[PDB]
């Protein structure tokens, strides 16, 4: 990007500093702040097992210091599995952990469901013959804990300087 | 102060999520309960036939019964019939057919049927709709007039 | 000195996200089996090209909701602490899951939501829609060609419709 | 702090909003898509097909 003669640097729409002019040489910089991102721990429960799985956010593997790059970030630590099952600890962008074959913690991209087709045709009927009854159940909750708290008494220590103070 | 204040909103937050999950089980209660739902997938999962209240800490549980049919047979079928140039349509229920004959069921449960002219009503003729089939239709009138 | 004050912060945040997840989990898997048309579009003469997926794309994405994705900075706020985190479900997957609905629909009815499909003649369907508001079977059959013919022109003006002006997305577009 | 904690209070509201849209589209998909509906006005303008 090139500014005008006397421009020296640019900002966005959020007035964030972007470019620069370097004074020795008259040449034009970008700047791009370094990395940062969110550590996280997959892991199963600990009376199950105590291997864990480390993924960083939005950062380039090469950055960071097992392997793999999915769109979430880098994940290292578990094993990539071409097969696709239903999803156990949601990552990201697709891709779901879980602990079995010993055993380790694989990654791999979620299945949506098992695959079924139907045959429709100008005339096929499929007319059912035996039923069969069902109990299904959930739960709603209906009132959390009813609760009160005074002031005075929380925000003070039963003291007349505090209690005159806060007036 | 900023301490309290901060407590004292998140309530009315979340007392306002339980407040639409307090109107959405006193609304179950009454159409899954007290009557008979036909709004799908509202009242357990499946055809809805009763439904169940239990209690609970802090909250409540339901037990619907529901109905789901089990074996799938593949039949022939034909959305009409015609016997006299007359078509003729099936009262409630499909046109079914095994090879030989065709029989009439119920929407949810085979159970075959003579087509007699007890159970269809005639609209029309048969030059104007598609996919017709011919067959005879049996007449329950005439063999009691036979017999005398 | 100030306490757990960025606690709570985050917490509230990561059950927002959690939250999204399962908002978007709840609307669309509806559905268990992912079923898929015949190669076949005998459909008693109506003409579903437009929301069908259609093979001829790099995603699976149908006409209307391809014309919908193109209807309606990243680094710019990220400066200083503010991530974005992706969403679960891919923008693919979630067109999966709609084209399996569709699919399910045309060939089984409604009979899919309670049990397994059971095939149907869509002919035969609609014959049963009438039925639960009145009208008798015979106007569909009697008038069955007329139908096809509204119903099929019902959908060429909506694509005009969305095509035409963008603010018939108002409501997303404000999100 | 003040215009953080004000940016999370916008946005534990305006994330109810929403979810008051998820489980209204979720209803609708169960209705108006999986069967057919009597409830007027709920699933269109008029009587209602699929
Ligand atoms: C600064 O000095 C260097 C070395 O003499 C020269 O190449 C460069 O052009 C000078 N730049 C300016 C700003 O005068
Ligand atoms: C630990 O896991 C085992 C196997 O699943 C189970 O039998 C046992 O009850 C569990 N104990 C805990 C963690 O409470
Ligand atoms: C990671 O870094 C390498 C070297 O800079 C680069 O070639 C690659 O494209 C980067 N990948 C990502 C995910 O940005
Ligand atoms: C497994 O997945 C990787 C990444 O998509 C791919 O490169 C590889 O060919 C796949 N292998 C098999 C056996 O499908
Ligand atoms: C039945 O459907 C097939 C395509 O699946 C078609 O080729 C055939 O002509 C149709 N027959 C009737 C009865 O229309
Ligand atoms: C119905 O016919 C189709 C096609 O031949 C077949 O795939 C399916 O298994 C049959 N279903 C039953 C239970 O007869």
């Amino acid at each position: 990007k090139k500014f005008l003669p006397f421009q020296q640097f640019g900002r966005d729409i959020d007035d964030t500093t972007d470019a620069v002019r370097d004074p020795q040489t008259l040449e034009i910089l970008d700047i791009t702040p370094c990395s940062f991102g969110g550590v996280s721990v997959i892991t199963p429960g600990t009376n199950t097992s105590n291997q864990v799985a480390v993924l960083y956010q939005g950062v380039n593997c090469t950055e960071v210091p097992n392997v793999f790059q999915t769109r979430a970030g880098c994940l290292i630590g578990a094993e990539h599995v071409n097969n696709s099952y239903e999803c156990d600890i949601p990552i990201g962008a697709g891709i779901c952990a879980s602990y079995q074959t010993s055993q380790s913690i694989i990654a791999y991209t979620m299945s949506l469901g098992a695959e079924n087709s139907v045959a429709y045709s100008n005339n096929s009927i499929a007319i059912p013959i035996n039923f069969t009854i069902s109990v299904t159940t959930e739960i709603l909750p209906v009132s959390m804990t009813k609760t009160s708290v005074d002031c005075t008494m929380y925000i003070c220590g039963d003291s007349t300087e505090c209690s005159n103070l806060l007036l | 102060l900023q301490s309290l204040q901060t407590y004292v909103t998140q309530q009315l937050i979340r007392a306002a999520e339980i407040r639409a999950s307090a109107n959405l089980a006193a609304t179950k209660m009454s159409e899954c309960v007290l009557g008979q739902s036909k709004r799908v997938d509202f009242c357990g999962k499946g055809y809805h036939l009763m439904s169940f209240p239990q209690s609970a800490p802090h909250g409540v549980v339901f037990l619907h019964v529901t109905y789901v049919p089990a074996q799938e047979k593949n039949f022939t079928t034909a959305p009409a019939i015609c016997h006299d140039g007359k078509a003729h349509f099936p009262r409630e229920g499909v046109f079914v057919s095994n090879g030989t004959h065709w029989f009439v069921t119920q929407r949810n449960f085979y159970e075959p049927q003579i087509i007699t002219t007890h159970n269809t009503f005639v609209s029309g003729n048969c030059d104007v709709v598609i996919g017709i089939v011919n067959n005879t239709v049996y007449d329950p009138l005439q063999p009691e007039l036979d017999s005398f | 000195q100030y306490g757990s004050f960025c606690t709570q912060l985050n917490r509230a945040l990561t059950g927002i996200a959690v939250e999204q997840d399962k908002n978007t989990q709840e609307v669309f898997a509806q559905v268990k089996q992912i079923y898929k048309t015949p190669p076949i579009k005998d459909f008693g003469g109506f003409n579903f090209s437009q929301i069908l997926p259609d093979p001829s794309k790099p995603s699976k994405r149908s006409f209307i909701e391809d014309l919908l994705f193109n209807k309606v900075l990243i680094c710019a706020q990220k400066f200083n602490g503010l991530n974005v985190l992706p969403p679960l479900l891919t923008d693919e997957m979630i067109a999966q899951y709609t084209s399996a609905l569709l699919a399910g629909t045309i060939t089984s009815g409604w009979t899919f939501g309670a049990g397994a499909a059971l095939q149907i003649p869509f002919a035969m369907q609609m014959a049963y829609r009438f039925n639960g508001i009145g009208v008798t079977q015979n106007v569909l059959y009697e008038n069955q060609k007329l139908i096809a013919n509204q119903f099929n022109s019902a959908i060429g003006k909506i694509q005009d419709s969305l095509s035409s002006t963008a603010s018939a997305l108002g409501k997303l577009q404000d999100v």
